[PDB]
Protein backbone atom coordinates (compact mmCIF):
# COMPACT_ATOMS: atom_id res chain seq x y z
CA UNK A 1 0.00 0.00 0.00
CA UNK A 2 2.72 2.50 0.68
CA UNK A 3 5.36 2.88 -1.17
CA UNK A 4 8.87 4.24 -0.98
CA UNK A 5 10.36 6.79 -4.25
CA UNK B 1 -11.50 21.95 2.67
CA UNK B 2 -8.76 24.59 0.61
CA UNK B 3 -7.55 23.22 -2.43
CA UNK B 4 -4.33 24.92 -4.20
CA UNK B 5 -2.42 23.63 -6.46
CA UNK B 6 1.53 23.58 -7.28
CA UNK B 7 4.89 22.72 -9.15
CA UNK B 8 7.63 21.38 -7.17
CA UNK B 9 11.23 20.94 -8.04
CA UNK B 10 12.88 18.02 -6.46
CA UNK B 11 16.38 16.95 -7.08
CA UNK B 12 16.88 13.15 -6.47
CA UNK B 13 17.92 12.60 -2.92
CA UNK B 14 20.66 9.43 -2.35
CA UNK B 15 18.20 6.97 -2.50
CA UNK B 16 14.82 8.59 -4.01
CA UNK B 17 12.72 11.67 -3.77
CA UNK B 18 12.26 10.87 0.30
CA UNK B 19 8.83 10.25 0.53
CA UNK B 20 6.36 7.46 0.69
CA UNK B 21 2.53 7.68 -2.04
CA UNK B 22 -0.47 6.00 -1.20
CA UNK B 23 -3.65 5.08 -3.39
CA UNK B 24 -4.60 4.18 -7.04
CA UNK B 25 -7.74 3.05 -8.55
CA UNK B 26 -7.12 -0.91 -6.98
CA UNK B 27 -5.88 0.42 -3.80
CA UNK B 28 -8.53 3.16 -2.77
CA UNK B 29 -6.79 5.44 0.22
CA UNK B 30 -10.73 6.48 1.09
CA UNK B 31 -13.69 5.55 -0.43
CA UNK B 32 -13.99 6.44 -4.40
CA UNK B 33 -10.89 8.34 -4.49
CA UNK B 34 -8.16 6.46 -7.12
CA UNK B 35 -5.86 9.78 -5.93
CA UNK B 36 -2.24 9.24 -4.93
CA UNK B 37 -1.19 11.19 -1.74
CA UNK B 38 2.32 11.37 -0.02
CA UNK B 39 1.94 9.38 2.96
CA UNK B 40 5.90 9.98 4.91
CA UNK B 41 8.10 12.61 3.74
CA UNK B 42 11.35 11.17 4.77
CA UNK B 43 13.40 12.22 7.93
CA UNK B 44 16.19 14.53 6.15
CA UNK B 45 16.04 13.69 2.36
CA UNK B 46 15.11 15.37 -0.41
CA UNK B 47 11.41 16.15 -0.10
CA UNK B 48 11.87 17.16 3.41
CA UNK B 49 14.34 19.99 2.13
CA UNK B 50 12.45 21.70 -0.63
CA UNK B 51 9.78 21.97 1.74
CA UNK B 52 6.66 22.87 -0.14
CA UNK B 53 5.62 19.35 0.04
CA UNK B 54 3.47 18.18 2.79
CA UNK B 55 2.34 14.54 4.47
CA UNK B 56 -1.33 14.73 2.74
CA UNK B 57 -0.56 16.13 -0.99
CA UNK B 58 -2.09 14.62 -3.73
CA UNK B 59 -0.03 14.15 -7.03
CA UNK B 60 -1.67 14.74 -10.04
CA UNK B 61 1.42 15.06 -12.50
CA UNK B 62 5.02 13.53 -12.74
CA UNK B 63 7.11 15.17 -15.13
CA UNK B 64 4.18 16.12 -17.15
CA UNK B 65 2.51 12.59 -17.26
CA UNK B 66 -1.28 12.79 -14.91
CA UNK B 67 -1.80 10.69 -12.45
CA UNK B 68 -5.63 10.25 -12.71
CA UNK B 69 -7.27 7.05 -12.21
CA UNK B 70 -4.16 4.96 -12.29
CA UNK B 71 -3.40 1.54 -10.62
CA UNK B 72 -1.01 1.57 -7.69
CA UNK B 73 1.48 0.41 -10.11
CA UNK B 74 1.60 2.18 -12.88
CA UNK B 75 1.96 5.18 -10.48
CA UNK B 76 5.11 3.92 -8.53
CA UNK B 77 6.66 3.15 -12.28
CA UNK B 78 6.31 6.53 -12.85
CA UNK B 79 8.27 7.48 -10.08
CA UNK B 80 10.86 5.03 -10.90
CA UNK B 81 11.25 5.68 -14.35
CA UNK B 82 11.87 9.66 -13.91
CA UNK B 83 15.40 11.08 -14.16
CA UNK B 84 16.98 12.58 -11.10
CA UNK B 85 15.20 15.91 -12.01
CA UNK B 86 11.47 15.89 -11.06
CA UNK B 87 8.95 18.62 -11.42
CA UNK B 88 5.58 17.15 -9.97
CA UNK B 89 1.88 18.93 -9.57
CA UNK B 90 0.70 18.58 -6.37
CA UNK B 91 -2.56 19.70 -4.70
CA UNK B 92 -2.36 21.18 -1.20
CA UNK B 93 -5.44 20.21 0.59
CA UNK B 94 -5.77 22.03 3.88
CA UNK B 95 -9.30 21.96 5.81
CA UNK B 96 -10.11 24.10 8.24
CA UNK B 97 -12.89 23.73 10.72
CA UNK B 98 -15.39 26.08 11.54
CA UNK B 99 -13.47 28.03 14.52
CA UNK B 100 -10.29 27.99 15.33
CA UNK B 101 -11.29 27.70 19.45
CA UNK B 102 -13.75 24.27 18.96
CA UNK B 103 -12.09 21.38 20.53
CA UNK B 104 -13.36 19.26 18.61
CA UNK B 105 -12.25 18.92 14.72
CA UNK B 106 -12.76 17.74 11.40
CA UNK B 107 -11.11 14.34 11.04
CA UNK B 108 -8.34 14.81 8.64
CA UNK B 109 -8.55 11.07 7.09
CA UNK B 110 -12.33 10.86 6.83
CA UNK B 111 -14.56 8.20 5.29
CA UNK B 112 -18.03 8.11 5.79
CA UNK B 113 -19.22 4.58 5.02
CA UNK B 114 -15.95 2.98 7.27
CA UNK B 115 -16.87 5.77 10.00
CA UNK B 116 -20.70 3.87 9.79
CA UNK B 117 -19.80 0.30 9.35
CA UNK B 118 -18.02 -0.07 12.59
CA UNK B 119 -20.79 2.09 14.31
CA UNK B 120 -22.92 -1.03 13.12
CA UNK B 121 -20.42 -3.66 14.55
CA UNK B 122 -20.53 -1.77 17.78
CA UNK B 123 -24.55 -1.99 17.74
CA UNK B 124 -24.65 -5.44 16.22
CA UNK B 125 -22.36 -6.70 19.19
CA UNK B 126 -23.56 -8.44 22.44
CA UNK B 127 -23.71 -5.69 25.20
CA UNK B 128 -22.87 -3.40 22.45
CA UNK B 129 -19.41 -1.49 22.35
CA UNK B 130 -19.93 1.51 23.89
CA UNK B 131 -16.39 2.27 23.61
CA UNK B 132 -15.78 2.78 20.05
CA UNK B 133 -19.29 4.42 19.14
CA UNK B 134 -17.79 7.39 21.28
CA UNK B 135 -14.13 7.18 19.93
CA UNK B 136 -15.54 8.16 16.38
CA UNK B 137 -18.64 10.26 17.17
CA UNK B 138 -16.54 12.39 19.40
CA UNK B 139 -13.41 12.70 17.44
CA UNK B 140 -15.56 13.79 14.04
CA UNK B 141 -17.19 17.11 13.42
CA UNK B 142 -21.06 17.29 13.55
CA UNK B 143 -20.90 17.74 9.73
CA UNK B 144 -18.89 13.96 9.19
CA UNK B 145 -21.77 13.07 11.91
CA UNK B 146 -24.32 14.13 9.50
CA UNK B 147 -22.53 11.81 6.46
CA UNK B 148 -22.17 8.80 8.97
CA UNK B 149 -25.87 9.05 9.14
CA UNK B 150 -26.68 9.09 5.82
CA UNK B 151 -24.29 6.33 4.83
CA UNK B 152 -25.54 4.50 8.38
CA UNK B 153 -29.32 4.72 6.67
CA UNK B 154 -28.18 3.32 3.08
CA UNK B 155 -26.73 0.82 5.07
CA UNK B 156 -29.26 -0.52 7.43
CA UNK B 157 -32.32 1.17 5.51
CA UNK B 158 -32.62 2.52 9.74
CA UNK B 159 -31.35 5.74 10.61
CA UNK B 160 -28.62 5.70 13.11
CA UNK B 161 -30.28 8.30 15.92
CA UNK B 162 -32.83 5.36 16.55
CA UNK B 163 -30.64 2.24 16.12
CA UNK B 164 -28.30 3.87 19.11
CA UNK B 165 -31.56 5.13 21.30
CA UNK B 166 -32.11 1.54 21.28
CA UNK B 167 -28.19 0.83 22.18
CA UNK B 168 -27.75 3.60 24.53
CA UNK B 169 -28.98 4.41 27.90
CA UNK B 170 -28.61 7.16 30.72
CA UNK B 171 -26.72 10.03 30.59
CA UNK B 172 -24.36 8.90 27.79
CA UNK B 173 -27.24 8.56 25.31
CA UNK B 174 -28.13 12.11 25.93
CA UNK B 175 -24.70 13.30 24.94
CA UNK B 176 -24.32 10.79 22.03
CA UNK B 177 -28.28 11.54 20.81
CA UNK B 178 -26.92 15.43 21.26
CA UNK B 179 -24.30 15.40 18.61
CA UNK B 180 -26.48 13.53 16.41
CA UNK B 181 -28.06 16.32 15.84
CA UNK B 182 -27.28 20.03 13.87
CA UNK B 183 -26.66 22.77 16.10
CA UNK B 184 -30.04 23.94 14.89
CA UNK B 185 -31.88 21.07 16.03
CA UNK B 186 -30.28 20.33 19.23
CA UNK B 187 -31.17 23.97 20.17
CA UNK B 188 -34.50 23.75 19.06
CA UNK B 189 -35.04 20.54 21.05
CA UNK B 190 -33.21 21.77 24.04
CA UNK B 191 -35.83 24.98 23.58
CA UNK B 192 -38.82 22.29 23.07
CA UNK B 193 -37.64 21.06 25.89
CA UNK B 194 -37.97 24.01 28.34
CA UNK B 195 -41.00 25.32 27.62
CA UNK B 196 -42.90 21.74 27.60
CA UNK B 197 -43.47 22.28 31.24
CA UNK B 198 -45.79 25.15 31.83
CA UNK B 199 -43.33 26.08 34.50
CA UNK B 200 -40.77 26.19 31.83
CA UNK B 201 -37.08 25.99 32.28
CA UNK B 202 -36.21 29.62 32.56
CA UNK B 203 -32.56 28.88 33.32
CA UNK B 204 -32.14 27.25 30.28
CA UNK B 205 -34.36 29.68 27.44
CA UNK B 206 -32.23 32.16 29.18
CA UNK B 207 -28.86 30.04 28.73
CA UNK B 208 -30.12 29.75 25.19
CA UNK B 209 -31.75 32.88 24.08
CA UNK B 210 -29.15 34.95 25.56
CA UNK B 211 -25.81 33.29 23.84
CA UNK B 212 -27.16 32.74 20.32
CA UNK B 213 -26.14 34.77 17.52
CA UNK B 214 -28.41 36.53 14.65
CA UNK B 215 -27.04 33.54 12.37
CA UNK B 216 -27.54 30.53 14.58
CA UNK B 217 -30.92 32.47 16.33
CA UNK B 218 -32.35 32.79 12.25
CA UNK B 219 -31.29 28.94 11.74
CA UNK B 220 -33.19 27.93 14.85
CA UNK B 221 -35.67 29.81 14.37
CA UNK B 222 -36.64 28.37 10.80
CA UNK B 223 -35.74 24.70 11.96
CA UNK B 224 -38.09 25.16 15.09
CA UNK B 225 -40.74 25.75 12.93
CA UNK B 226 -40.27 22.52 10.56
CA UNK B 227 -40.04 20.16 13.65
CA UNK B 228 -43.22 21.38 15.93
CA UNK B 229 -45.00 23.37 13.48
CA UNK B 230 -45.49 26.59 15.69
CA UNK B 231 -42.91 29.65 15.59
CA UNK B 232 -40.87 29.82 17.98
CA UNK B 233 -41.36 33.12 18.94
CA UNK B 234 -45.32 32.07 19.57
CA UNK B 235 -44.06 29.41 22.23
CA UNK B 236 -41.81 32.00 24.45
CA UNK B 237 -45.11 34.34 24.21
CA UNK B 238 -47.17 31.14 25.60
CA UNK B 239 -44.71 30.39 28.67
CA UNK B 240 -43.26 33.65 29.70
CA UNK B 241 -44.75 37.19 31.11
CA UNK B 242 -43.90 40.50 31.82
CA UNK B 243 -40.44 42.54 30.48
CA UNK B 244 -39.03 38.93 30.94
CA UNK B 245 -41.49 37.74 27.83
CA UNK B 246 -40.17 41.36 26.01
CA UNK B 247 -36.87 40.57 26.89
CA UNK B 248 -36.88 36.97 25.13
CA UNK B 249 -39.04 37.14 22.46
CA UNK B 250 -36.84 40.13 21.74
CA UNK B 251 -33.63 38.37 21.51
CA UNK B 252 -35.28 35.71 19.71
CA UNK B 253 -36.01 37.31 16.96
CA UNK B 254 -32.24 37.07 15.72
CA UNK B 255 -31.87 40.53 14.72
CA UNK B 256 -29.79 42.34 16.14
CA UNK B 257 -27.78 44.53 14.97
CA UNK B 258 -24.09 43.10 12.71
CA UNK B 259 -20.73 44.43 14.23
CA UNK B 260 -20.78 47.88 11.53
CA UNK B 261 -17.29 49.21 10.21
CA UNK B 262 -17.32 52.38 12.22
CA UNK B 263 -17.68 52.63 15.75
CA UNK B 264 -19.96 55.04 17.14
CA UNK B 265 -18.67 57.12 19.76
CA UNK B 266 -21.64 59.44 19.89
CA UNK B 267 -23.82 56.62 20.00
CA UNK B 268 -21.87 54.81 22.72
CA UNK B 269 -22.16 57.86 24.92
CA UNK B 270 -25.56 58.55 24.70
CA UNK B 271 -26.61 54.65 25.14
CA UNK B 272 -24.64 54.88 28.35
CA UNK B 273 -26.48 57.73 29.23
CA UNK B 274 -29.56 56.57 29.11
CA UNK B 275 -28.45 52.74 30.74
CA UNK B 276 -27.64 55.00 33.81
CA UNK B 277 -30.92 57.37 33.23
CA UNK B 278 -33.70 54.64 32.85
CA UNK B 279 -32.02 52.86 35.91
CA UNK B 280 -29.73 53.63 39.03
CA UNK B 281 -30.50 57.21 38.22
CA UNK B 282 -34.10 57.19 38.55
CA UNK B 283 -36.86 56.02 41.33
CA UNK B 284 -37.87 52.85 39.87
CA UNK B 285 -36.79 51.71 36.72
CA UNK B 286 -37.32 51.61 32.40
CA UNK B 287 -37.06 48.29 31.15
CA UNK B 288 -38.26 49.04 28.17
CA UNK B 289 -35.30 51.10 27.39
CA UNK B 290 -32.70 49.19 29.16
CA UNK B 291 -34.69 45.91 26.48
CA UNK B 292 -33.56 48.26 23.48
CA UNK B 293 -30.39 49.20 24.02
CA UNK B 294 -29.22 45.55 25.07
CA UNK B 295 -31.05 43.66 22.12
CA UNK B 296 -30.62 45.97 19.58
CA UNK B 297 -27.41 46.86 19.42
CA UNK B 298 -24.57 44.93 18.06
CA UNK B 299 -22.09 43.36 20.82
CA UNK B 300 -18.87 45.29 20.27
CA UNK B 301 -20.82 48.20 20.50
CA UNK B 302 -22.29 46.89 24.04
CA UNK B 303 -18.86 46.03 25.40
CA UNK B 304 -17.75 49.56 24.46
CA UNK B 305 -21.20 50.83 26.42
CA UNK B 306 -20.73 49.15 29.09
CA UNK B 307 -17.28 50.23 29.83
CA UNK B 308 -18.51 54.13 29.27
CA UNK B 309 -21.53 52.98 31.69
CA UNK B 310 -18.74 53.12 34.11
CA UNK B 311 -17.69 56.75 33.54
CA UNK B 312 -21.16 57.89 34.82
CA UNK B 313 -22.10 55.09 37.40
CA UNK B 314 -20.68 54.50 40.68
CA UNK B 315 -21.94 50.98 39.78
CA UNK B 316 -21.11 48.69 36.72
CA UNK B 317 -23.88 46.66 34.74
CA UNK B 318 -24.15 43.68 36.50
CA UNK B 319 -24.09 45.21 39.67
CA UNK B 320 -26.57 47.92 38.39
CA UNK B 321 -29.19 45.61 37.39
CA UNK B 322 -29.21 43.45 40.81
CA UNK B 323 -30.02 46.47 42.55
CA UNK B 324 -32.60 47.11 39.98
CA UNK B 325 -34.87 44.36 39.06
CA UNK B 326 -35.51 40.55 40.87
CA UNK B 327 -36.55 36.96 39.66
CA UNK B 328 -36.39 35.82 35.77
CA UNK B 329 -35.66 39.42 34.76
CA UNK B 330 -32.76 39.89 36.80
CA UNK B 331 -31.09 36.48 35.89
CA UNK B 332 -31.90 37.38 32.06
CA UNK B 333 -29.99 40.69 32.49
CA UNK B 334 -27.31 39.35 34.38
CA UNK B 335 -26.57 36.29 31.20
CA UNK B 336 -27.05 38.50 28.61
CA UNK B 337 -24.80 40.79 29.98
CA UNK B 338 -22.21 37.95 30.74
CA UNK B 339 -22.23 36.90 27.55
CA UNK B 340 -21.78 40.23 25.43
CA UNK B 341 -18.94 40.67 27.87
CA UNK B 342 -17.29 37.55 28.07
CA UNK B 343 -18.50 34.49 26.24
CA UNK B 344 -16.21 31.74 27.19
CA UNK B 345 -16.44 33.01 30.90
CA UNK B 346 -19.68 32.75 31.16
CA UNK B 347 -19.92 29.22 29.99
CA UNK B 348 -17.04 28.35 32.29
CA UNK B 349 -18.68 29.85 35.10
CA UNK B 350 -22.17 27.67 34.38
CA UNK B 351 -19.93 24.63 33.78
CA UNK B 352 -18.39 25.00 37.34
CA UNK B 353 -21.97 25.78 38.32
CA UNK B 354 -22.90 22.97 37.71
CA UNK B 355 -20.63 20.45 38.57
CA UNK B 356 -19.53 22.89 42.11
CA UNK B 357 -21.73 21.07 44.44
CA UNK B 358 -23.61 18.01 45.49
CA UNK B 359 -24.56 15.54 42.30
CA UNK B 360 -24.54 17.21 38.40
CA UNK B 361 -26.71 19.35 36.61
CA UNK B 362 -26.26 17.10 34.06
CA UNK B 363 -28.70 18.92 31.39
CA UNK B 364 -26.68 22.00 31.84
CA UNK B 365 -23.04 20.60 31.62
CA UNK B 366 -24.61 18.26 28.33
CA UNK B 367 -25.53 20.75 26.31
CA UNK B 368 -22.44 22.98 26.91
CA UNK B 369 -20.10 20.39 25.85
CA UNK B 370 -22.32 19.26 22.61
CA UNK B 371 -23.22 23.00 21.24
CA UNK B 372 -19.66 24.62 22.51
CA UNK B 373 -17.29 21.75 21.23
CA UNK B 374 -17.02 23.22 17.85
CA UNK B 375 -17.43 26.80 18.80
CA UNK B 376 -15.43 27.74 21.39
CA UNK B 377 -14.43 25.37 23.97
CA UNK B 378 -10.64 26.60 24.21
CA UNK B 379 -11.56 29.69 25.08
CA UNK B 380 -13.80 28.16 27.84
CA UNK B 381 -11.34 25.97 29.12
CA UNK B 382 -8.40 28.63 28.97
CA UNK B 383 -10.74 30.80 31.42
CA UNK B 384 -11.94 27.99 33.69
CA UNK B 385 -8.48 26.92 34.28
CA UNK B 386 -7.00 30.61 34.96
CA UNK B 387 -10.33 31.15 37.21
CA UNK B 388 -11.16 28.12 39.24
CA UNK B 389 -6.94 27.22 39.03
CA UNK B 390 -7.79 23.30 37.84
CA UNK B 391 -9.44 22.42 34.43
CA UNK B 392 -12.54 21.73 33.40
CA UNK B 393 -11.44 18.07 32.30
CA UNK B 394 -10.55 17.32 35.73
CA UNK B 395 -14.15 18.93 36.81
CA UNK B 396 -15.87 16.55 34.62
CA UNK B 397 -13.41 13.87 35.93
CA UNK B 398 -14.72 14.35 39.40
CA UNK B 399 -18.22 14.57 39.06
CA UNK B 400 -18.87 12.24 35.82
CA UNK B 401 -18.29 8.36 35.68
CA UNK B 402 -18.36 5.41 32.86
CA UNK B 403 -18.59 6.10 29.64
CA UNK B 404 -20.81 9.61 29.92
CA UNK B 405 -17.13 10.64 31.56
CA UNK B 406 -14.88 9.39 28.70
CA UNK B 407 -17.29 10.89 26.08
CA UNK B 408 -17.35 14.77 28.01
CA UNK B 409 -13.77 14.68 28.27
CA UNK B 410 -13.29 14.04 24.71
CA UNK B 411 -15.57 16.96 24.20
CA UNK B 412 -13.98 18.92 26.23
CA UNK B 413 -10.70 17.92 23.73
CA UNK B 414 -7.82 17.35 26.87
CA UNK B 415 -6.73 19.05 29.93
CA UNK B 416 -5.12 22.16 31.05
CA1 LIG C 1 -22.92 -3.27 28.21
CA1 LIG D 1 -28.01 61.85 33.28
CA1 LIG E 1 -33.86 52.73 40.13
CA1 LIG F 1 -24.16 49.32 16.01
CA1 LIG G 1 -20.73 17.97 41.81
Amino acid sequence: SETSV
Amino acid sequence: YLVTEEEINLTRGPSGLGFNIVGGTDQQYVSNDSGIYVSRIKENGAAALDGRLQEGDKILSVNGQDLKNLLHQDAVDLFRNAGYAVSLRVQHRLQVQGSAYGSVKAYTNFDAERDALNIETAIKTKGVDEVTIVNILTNRSNEQRQDIAFAYQRRTKKELASALKSALSGHLETVILGLLKTPAQYDASELKASMKGLGTDEDSLIEIICSRTNQELQEINRVYKEMYKTDLEKDIISDTSGDFRKLMVALAKGRRAEDGSVIDYELIDQDARDLYDAGVKRKGTDVPKWISIMTERSVPHLQKVFDRYKSYSPYDMLESIRKEVKGDLENAFLNLVQCIQNKPLYFADRLYDSMKGKGTRDKVLIRIMVSRSEVDMLKIRSEFKRKYGKSLYYYIQQDTKGDYQKALLYLCGGDD
